[PDB]
């Protein structure tokens, strides 16, 4: 009501808070992701997609990953050994050798009994 | 010859199990919707407390039946929510169980040619299993692992003749027909129709006749 | 073309936030009522992580990714926006843009999907590379190649047709590829996102309600009356809000199978159509089916 | 002199018998690794009384045999007298000095090598005393009620009295799970809110965590300061 400058509300930052955690049988330390939030407002600082990750360390590789985080990101416990933070991998790289002339069955079978 | 790969391999992976995801799943969603729902006996929902025998006995039936009567709210909007979950993870046990007749019928009473619908691979046949709750299929299925890299054409016009095929494959310098078993391309398996500028591609190679020897 | 929903929207949602917005007597009387949204959050928990099974079910049929070879020889199809373009930053396929072009915060969190949209489009062109260059032996391990013009045959012999049409016409199908693609530039998946956005948006104003109480909002109940008889009011209010919570949670069960009875079918035609050929009529477009094509449109797939 | 309790004062929150149950409550404990005052008598002062206090003690010739818990300490406030030599419990008023003597009254009672943890509470006007008797360790050892007063006072000082070296605690209101066994005794405890890993467990209601995420608990940022603004200076 002083000066006639128009100025926003947007609400407070709020989310969810999970912990990321190896088996209580394998290790004892813990990561703690803050879901939506970026993290200027809340051990590692780490942000991504998902929102802060605290406690557990970034890794530029990337490997077949065991932890869910979201957007991209997954979790795991390896190098002592530690949690790190990584892009989900998708799988090997294969590069097929297609031609005009090439076909492929692999060698020998196993009887899978899946 | 391969009895013994089978029979080394269903030890191994009926030993791999003994080295349930889904099923167990199942147990664990029953109980604790059970649980939850026995733990209401214990939620005031706004009353004064939650067992009936002291709500009749500390206070004046005036207004006990009111007390009482938002307490019978509380219970049956838990009986309600416990129920509409029931029918809802019902339908969902339900497509599985039409998922288990569907793969008893087509995997275990017959071969499916269904690409992975009977497990990875080849499916050659199954065995049910008749776990808690459950059904556990054993599918064996014919699964080649150690790839290769052969070389083929879009057809082979011998002398003329485009041939329309089992598949045309070489190791390298000769040309077989084939699971990875090279065999003697032979006209049995291969029917010939058309030309060689009528089938984009082709080159140019020997297509061994049964009739000849 | 065929689309063929996938995924709903992750949707989470705090209770005491939503009834209680910053209140602590309105919390107490929620602890009042026992434990009804720890069950509603294992209920959309459940749901949430069932829609990252869906995703994973349908485009990661295949351990490997395999790559489109530099030199493109492929017969000749428009893919030039099929395949993708190394032109556009977040890196997807124009035809994906195509359908991606055609398709708040009060206690609701939209928690984001693990499986992003580069990494469903690298899925996907690697299901068409694998189609392309190795057919339907891709389905067995990683891929095991053979030629485009070996496979389209073969994918003839094995539905009763004879392998003298493809082999023959291939300009006719090159050109109908970009001409049926061309009358395409989404009923079923524009729905989709409209059932989730109406169903939030209810929630939301169902805030507005006062569900027969002197007012809707915390504050003026709170300031106007005391705990004798604001007590009474503000039972209006929680059992009013939190009736619109189990219904709100109730119909995104029922939606959410209705999503995975889909999700099961496009596994099925990925598995059938895609890594191989099926002999079932009209199951993989109406006619003699040869070979299919996935196509990541957001929250779905068009085969 | 301060130091670290890891796990002690934690007691049975009721009489209730359970067995191999994993028991959420919520009642007054004192906190794990908390910050316990490490006294010498070589003298005994004054203490804080907030939600009752974890006594503890080390001797190997049993010297301390009086506890004083009084607000005046002038036979006004109702004051105790609890001595150790069977644990009689004298809780009527005497006329002390300025240090009471070593080597009209209301009520009276009869029931290093050594701790002697006496957790005391003051709810409902139900003056509780646990106690532990086992030869601060690594390990964990359940408090059970030796007695209970039904005084219906109001207690917030007290001082412990010998004829050397007694430690005090900070009880908070604070969720705690418990672990039961077989033989109705407690032989685990968890805080499920000093570090995130042990709020997992109380979510979870189980201690062996499995290898996954899990959604413990709602991230808020509180307001800090409060904005109220009205027109300027106009009427007048």
């Amino acid at each position: 009501p002083q000066t006639l400058e128009i100025l926003d509300i947007t609400p407070c930052s709020f989310g969810g808070v999970s912990v990321i955690t190896p088996g209580t049988n394998t290790s004892n330390q813990v990561a703690v992701l803050y879901q939506g939030v970026n993290c200027t407002e809340v051990s590692n600082v780490f942000q991504t997609r998902a929102g802060c990750l605290i406690g557990a360390e970034h890794v530029n590789n990337s490997y077949e990953c065991d932890i869910p985080i979201g957007a991209g990101i997954c979790a795991s416990y390896q190098t002592s050994q530690s949690i790190i933070a990584y892009t989900m991998s998708l799988g090997a790289e294969n590069s097929v050798a297609y031609s005009n002339n090439s076909i492929a069955i692999p060698t020998n079978f196993t009887i899978s009994v899946t | 010859e391969n009895q013994k790969l089978i029979a080394n391999q269903f030890n191994s992976a009926i030993g791999k199990i003994q080295d349930l995801g889904k099923l167990q799943n199942v147990v664990n969603q029953n109980a604790q919707a059970l649980n939850t729902l026995v733990k209401q006996l214990s939620s005031n929902f706004g009353a004064i407390s939650s067992v009936l025998n002291d709500i009749l006995s500390r206070l004046d039936p005036p207004e006990a039946e009111v007390q009482i009567d938002r307490l019978i709210t509380g219970r049956l909007q838990s009986l309600q929510t416990y129920v509409t979950q029931q029918l809802i993870r019902a339908a969902e046990i339900r497509a599985s169980a039409n998922l288990a007749a569907t793969k008893m019928s087509e995997c275990v009473l017959g071969q499916s040619k269904r690409v992975d619908f009977c497990g990875k691979g080849y499916h050659l046949m199954s065995f049910p299993q008749s776990a808690p709750h459950g059904v556990v299929f054993l599918h064996v299925t014919y699964v080649p692992a150690q790839e290769k890299n052969f070389t083929t054409a879009p057809a082979i016009c011998h002398d003329g003749k485009a041939h329309f095929p089992g598949v045309f494959v070489s190791n390298g310098t000769h040309w077989f027909v084939t699971f990875y078993e090279p065999q003697i391309i032979t006209t049995d398996n291969t029917f010939v129709s058309g030309n060689c500028d009528v089938v984009i591609g082709i080159v140019n190679n020997t297509v061994y006749d049964p009739l000849q020897p | 073309t065929e689309i063929l929903p996938v995924s709903m929207t992750k949707t989470s949602v705090d209770c005491t936030m939503y009834i209680c917005g910053d209140s602590t007597e309105c919390s107490n009387l929620l602890l009042q009522y026992g434990s009804f949204c720890t069950q509603l959050n294992r209920a959309l928990t459940g749901i949430a992580v069932e829609q990252d099974k869906n995703t994973q079910e349908v485009f990661a049929q295949v351990k490997q990714i395999y790559k489109t070879p530099p030199i493109k020889d492929f017969g000749g199809f428009n893919f030039s926006q099929i395949l993708p373009d190394p032109s556009k930053p977040s890196k997807r396929s124009f035809i994906e843009d195509l359908l991606f072009n055609k398709v708040k915060f009060n206690g609701l969190t939209v928690l984001p999907p693990l499986l992003t949209d580069e990494m469903i489009a690298q899925y996907t062109s690697a299901l068409l590379a694998g189609t392309i260059t190795s057919g339907w032996t891709f389905g067995a391990g990683a891929a095991l190649q053979i030629p485009f013009a070996m496979q389209m045959a073969y994918r003839f012999n094995g539905i009763g047709v004879t392998q003298n049409v493809l082999y023959e016409n291939q300009k006719l199908i090159a050109n109908q590829f970009n001409s049926a693609i061309g009358k395409i530039q989404l009923g079923k998946l524009q729905n989709v996102v409209n059932q989730n956005a109406q169903a939030l948006n209810t929630l939301v104003k169902q805030l507005s309600s006062n569900f027969g109480a002197i007012s809707s909002v915390l504050n003026d109940i709170l300031s106007r009356l005391d705990p004798p008889e604001a007590e009474v009011q503000i039972d209006r209010l929680i059992t009013g809000r939190l009736q619109s919570l189990q219904t709100y949670v109730t119909q995104q069960l029922i939606r959410a199978a209705e999503i995975r009875a889909s999700a099961n079918l496009a596994a099925t035609k990925m598995s059938e159509c895609v890594l191989g050929q099926s002999k079932r009529v009209d199951f993989c477009g109406k006619g003699y089916h040869l070979m299919s094509f996935p196509q990541s449109a957001p929250h779905g797939v068009v085969f | 002199a301060y130091t670290n309790s890891f796990t002690r004062g934690v007691y049975y929150p009721d009489k209730v018998f359970r067995s191999s149950v994993l028991h959420s409550t919520q009642d007054l404990f004192l906190p794990f690794f908390s910050n316990v005052t490490w006294f010498h008598a070589i003298d005994n002062p004054v203490l804080p009384f907030n939600d009752g206090v974890y006594f503890a003690s080390t001797e190997k010739s049993n010297i301390i045999r009086g506890w004083i818990f009084g607000t005046t300490l002038d036979s006004k406030t109702q004051s105790l007298l609890i001595v150790n030599n069977n644990v009689v419990i004298k809780v009527c008023e005497f006329q002390f000095c300025n240090d009471p003597f070593l080597d009209n009254c209301t009520f009276e009672y009869v029931s290093f090598k050594n701790l002697r943890e006496f957790v005391f509470k003051n709810i409902d006007g139900y003056f509780k005393i646990y106690s532990k008797h086992t030869p601060l360790p690594q390990g964990f050892s359940a408090l059970e009620p030796l007695v209970d007063l039904p005084i219906g006072i109001n207690i917030t000082r007290f001082q412990t009295l010998l004829a050397a070296a007694y430690y005090v605690g900070y009880l908070q209101p604070r969720t705690f799970l418990l672990k039961y066994n077989e033989n109705g005794t407690i032989t685990d405890a968890v805080d499920c809110a000093l570090d995130p890993l042990s709020e997992t467990k109380c979510t979870l209601k189980s201690f062996t965590v499995e290898k996954g995420i899990y959604q413990t608990s709602n991230f808020r940022v509180q307001p800090t300061e409060s904005i109220v603004r009205f027109p300027n200076i106009t009427n007048l």
